[PDB]
């Protein structure tokens, strides 16, 4: 059994616990509950192979903005979460992007751009827009809803592939 | 440099780290022994989370440290004091000038908030994850909430009002999935027809699945708190472990039913239609990844009185002989292929929980609680770690769910299933043992005949399932 | 090559069972412990000045798993049938698992050891003498232990294996 550390990182509110505890748990959390930091652990099967994923959900409150070199160390591989409904979140994602190049030193570090609450008709940010900026990364770009399951688990184990190849 | 610290003589959690009062390890640092003092603050530290540390530190720690005490603790570490201004900063102010005040304002962010955000993050566990302690100590809860809900300052205000909510949910305390369950299978009986379910009426198909759900429902509501401190051997189990003994008397029975249903069978044709039809069972368990039912057979079929009934065995298929013994393999050699296996297949599984409690109980009476080092006793927390990778491997097989459905009628005739009746149970399993002596008495007695006992087919249906439209 | 013996630990639960063979199997001189790992329970040693390898089934924390006993049992050549002495009740439950293992082996002269295990220092409730009249019933012998001092511990399991190899 291989392990990997994934780390989901994003804005506050884009569902980076929602879409963790649906992979996990198979549940939708309605909730707000602003995280500090949580970890889970999930054994599953990917192409055949068994492993073992640790999950790092993070904070994406503005008030616990100075704390992130610290996971960013220790994550092999990120995913980069925004919601659809969300200009300033997808603003946000090239933020993460660069501390996390920064931390690692390193161009190469496997990562997915998500666009998380594609169950919501009302988009703000058209899918266009972050494909463009997914290929100027070198990474796929995934929607999701941790609502429905749509998307999640391609989400997180497309990351677990990029951290397999590299 | 460094950021200076308060004296350690107005808080206790800046005392210089020495073999006194912390011992690591042989790329955060993993402790090995501690003071009290030197485990809160490295729960909390300024450098780095540690997310592990947490789950294990709460899931552990009152073998050391009261919930009463850890409180007040953790209050005291989140009630640091912040440094006087600096010559600087004086010089500034005797000028009428306003001062920079660098140093304090790293110091409030490079120390305080984080270590203040990771004291609530501990709170907000202890909480969500271990709140047992506040059921339990209604005073502990009260003084939990004074404490947060008194937690001033903007830093942290999102955190506090969202610990305050999920506090008052707690006190008054859905699943979805990638595709649809199979549809239901039924065999003899018929739905709703709870008088004529058996062993070989109802579909073994569906029997598989319905006891997976229930024995999956019971290994799922295990918590920690009855197993730290080898609390379900002790006095008290009833009271401390009751889902962890509900979950294994469940396992006990359906292996004494399996068993009664075997030796209850006297004549040998349909004695073999029995014991296929429990080998049938197996097979779907195994293919669910249900460990714990694979186990529940595996020990019937092992068991004084079905073991013996060489005439029986004689006619299972060889097919089936071979399904058992790969079965019982994984039983071999302390367990040897069911943990390679458990840790290769592919989520939701049930797994077997007895090696998880002879690992907790050999953990906790083969390490010592303290280390003495220099004259001072220091908690052994090594020891609380490989408690809390056992109860972490536990938790992490809890949380896939199955899909499945539910089907009511045959869930409530497998929770009510009571193979020993009102017998205490050596009077039951000599009574069993009587039995196999009675069908396949020991040579060199000649093997009696002994008329069928059912009236409908013995024929199975079979284990693949089907799918109309 | 070097005979290799299958004991098994029964008896009572909550009492500290676990103990002997934890402080066999130990660093003995170390008191550290770790059952996860692969052979914490086999271990290779010199009986007579002939030198075998002890593989030691201890399920301690399973007893409420009762239909799992004959399973577990069947397994072993020879039992180490434990009870506190501070215990009353774990001392008349060796009737019972001495009669379970002779029907599991299907013998009535399987090889075995009462042993009384000292796991406290709660006042003793069985004496050394009625636990030897017991073994003298049963025509094996009776060795008492220390679950925090290592006596008896070798003593024990020694013994089984001699009982073993003269059976
Ligand atoms: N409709 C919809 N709502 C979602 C989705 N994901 C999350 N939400 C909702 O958005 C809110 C915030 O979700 P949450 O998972 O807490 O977001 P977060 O990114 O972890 N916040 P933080 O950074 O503070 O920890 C919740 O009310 C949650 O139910 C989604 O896919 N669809
Ligand atoms: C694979 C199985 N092996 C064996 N099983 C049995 N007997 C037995 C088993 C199942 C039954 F349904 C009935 Cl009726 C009897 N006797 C044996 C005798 C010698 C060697 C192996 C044996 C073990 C899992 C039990
Ligand atoms: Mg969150
Ligand atoms: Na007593």
């Amino acid at each position: 059994m291989t392990e990997y550390k994934l780390v989901v990182v994003g804005a506050g509110g884009v569902g980076k616990s929602a879409l963790t505890i649906q992979l996990i748990q198979n549940h939708f959390v309605d909730e707000y509950d602003p995280t500090i930091e949580d970890s889970y652990r999930k054994q599953v099967v990917i192409d055949g192979e068994t492993c073992l994923l640790d999950i790092l959900d993070t904070a994406g409150q503005e008030e616990a903005s100075a704390m992130r070199d610290q996971y960013m160390r220790t994550g092999e591989g990120f995913l980069c979460v925004f919601a659809i409904n969300n200009t300033k979140s997808f603003e946000d994602i090239h933020q993460y992007r660069e501390q996390i190049k920064r931390v690692k030193d390193s161009d190469d570090v496997p990562m997915v751009l998500v666009g998380n609450k594609c169950d919501l008709a009302a988009r703000t940010v058209e899918s266009r827009q972050a494909q463009d900026l997914a290929r100027s990364y070198g990474i796929p770009y995934i929607e999701t809803s941790a609502k429905t399951r749509q998307g999640v688990e391609d989400a997180f184990y497309t990351l677990v592939r990029e951290i397999r190849q590299h | 440099g460094q950021m200076r610290l308060p004296s350690a003589d107005v808080y206790r959690f800046a005392e210089p780290d020495s073999e006194e009062n912390i011992i690591f390890e042989e790329g955060i640092p993993i402790i090995k022994a501690g003071t009290v003092i030197k485990l809160i603050e490295r729960l909390t530290y300024h450098m780095y989370a540690d997310p592990n540390f947490v789950r294990t530190f709460l899931t552990t720690y009152r073998s050391f440290c009261k919930p009463q005490e850890l409180l007040s603790l953790i209050i005291e570490r989140f009630e640091i004091p912040e440094p006087e201004p600096t010559e600087a900063d004086r010089i500034a102010i005797e000028n009428g000038d306003q001062p920079l005040s660098a140093e304090l304002k790293r110091f409030r962010k490079e120390y305080i908030q984080p270590v203040q955000l990771r004291v609530l993050n501990v709170c907000r566990h202890w909480v969500e994850h271990h709140f047992y302690d506040f059921e339990r100590d209604a005073y502990l809860l009260q003084r939990m909430e004074e404490f947060i809900g008194t937690v001033r300052g903007k830093a942290m205000k999102k955190w506090v009002e969202s610990i305050t909510k999920i506090i008052q949910r707690k006190k008054i305390a859905n699943i979805t999935f990638q595709s649809s369950p199979p549809t239901v299978e039924w065999h003899i009986s018929r739905p709703g027809h709870i008088e004529t379910f058996d062993l070989l009426t109802l579909h073994p198909i569906e029997i598989a699945r319905q006891l997976t759900l229930l024995e999956s429902d019971l290994y799922r509501a295990v918590q920690p708190s009855e197993l730290v401190g080898s609390v379900w051997t002790k006095e008290d189990k009833e009271i401390n472990s009751p889902n962890l003994l509900k979950m294994i008397r469940h396992t006990t029975n359906l292996t004494l039913w399996f068993e009664k249903c075997i030796v209850e069978t006297e004549n040998l044709e349909e004695r073999v239609a029995v014991v296929s039809r429990i080998i049938e069972i197996l097979q779907v368990f195994q293919e669910l990844n249900n460990f714990n039912g694979v186990l529940e057979v595996v020990s019937a079929m092992n068991s004084s009185p079905v073991y013996r009934l060489d005439h029986t065995f004689e006619q299972i298929p060889s097919r089936q002989k071979k399904i058992l013994e790969e079965a019982h393999e994984l039983s071999e050699d302390h367990y040897k292929k069911y943990l390679a296996k458990l840790r290769s297949i592919n989520p939701p599984c049930v797994p077997f929980f007895g090696i998880y409690l002879t690992n907790i109980l050999k953990t906790e009476e083969g390490n010592p609680e303290v280390l003495k080092r220099h004259g001072k006793e220091l908690i052994n927390f090594s020891k609380r770690r490989k408690v809390a990778e056992i109860t972490g491997e536990i938790q992490q097989y809890q949380n896939q769910p199955y899909c499945l459905r539910v089907e009511s009628d045959i869930k409530r005739f497998f929770e009510n299933l009571n193979p020993m009746g009102n017998s205490m149970e050596k009077e039951f399993t000599d009574y069993l043992f009587n039995k196999s002596l009675e069908i396949e008495p020991r040579n060199p007695k000649p093997l009696p005949r002994f008329p069928k006992k059912y009236s409908y087919p013995l024929k199975s249906p079979g284990v693949r399932p089907s799918n109309p439209r």
